[PDB]
């Protein structure tokens, strides 16, 4: 928890929404974390993983952490890295 | 510009404890927060919501 209480790299948009992690886990301290259940996320396939750059250039899943997973909410958007 | 906080230190850390880093996340992250770190190079998420934190900022 309070070793979790640390900041990470968030990917970007071009839909003027929250900026929102690959997937629902991150490194910290020596504890590897779990974002909170409710926390928005990317969810991005092996493929779309290996070609992410610094621009749009395939539809990004939203969805929402619970549990380590980020489960889908069919919202698309155009996430990118900086 | 990209760094967020997913969850923040509740309890209030004693200004003893912490060094002068500050660094505000944008305003796009899901979590409105404040980044201090504490004297053992820690960086901590922080509720900028919390009197605790204002109190330290104004310190800085």
């Amino acid at each position: 928890e309070a070793r979790c209480a640390c900041p990470a790299r968030h990917l970007n948009n071009t839909n003027g929404t929250v900026l929102k992690p690959l997937g629902c886990h991150y490194f910290c301290n020596g504890t590897l974390c779990t974002a909170p259940d409710g926390y928005p996320c990317y969810n991005l396939t092996a493929q779309q993983v290996r070609t992410l750059t610094t621009y749009p250039n395939t539809s990004c899943a939203v969805g929402v952490c619970m549990k380590g997973t980020c489960v889908k909410n069919g919202t698309m958007e155009q996430c990118f890295k900086t | 510009s990209t760094t967020c906080c997913y969850r923040f230190i509740n309890k209030k850390i004693p200004k003893q404890r912490l060094e002068s880093y500050r660094r505000t996340t944008s305003s796009h992250c899901p979590r409105e927060a404040v980044i201090f770190k504490t004297k053992l190079d820690k960086e901590l998420c922080a509720d900028p919501t919390q009197k605790w934190v204002q109190d330290f900022m104004k310190h800085l």
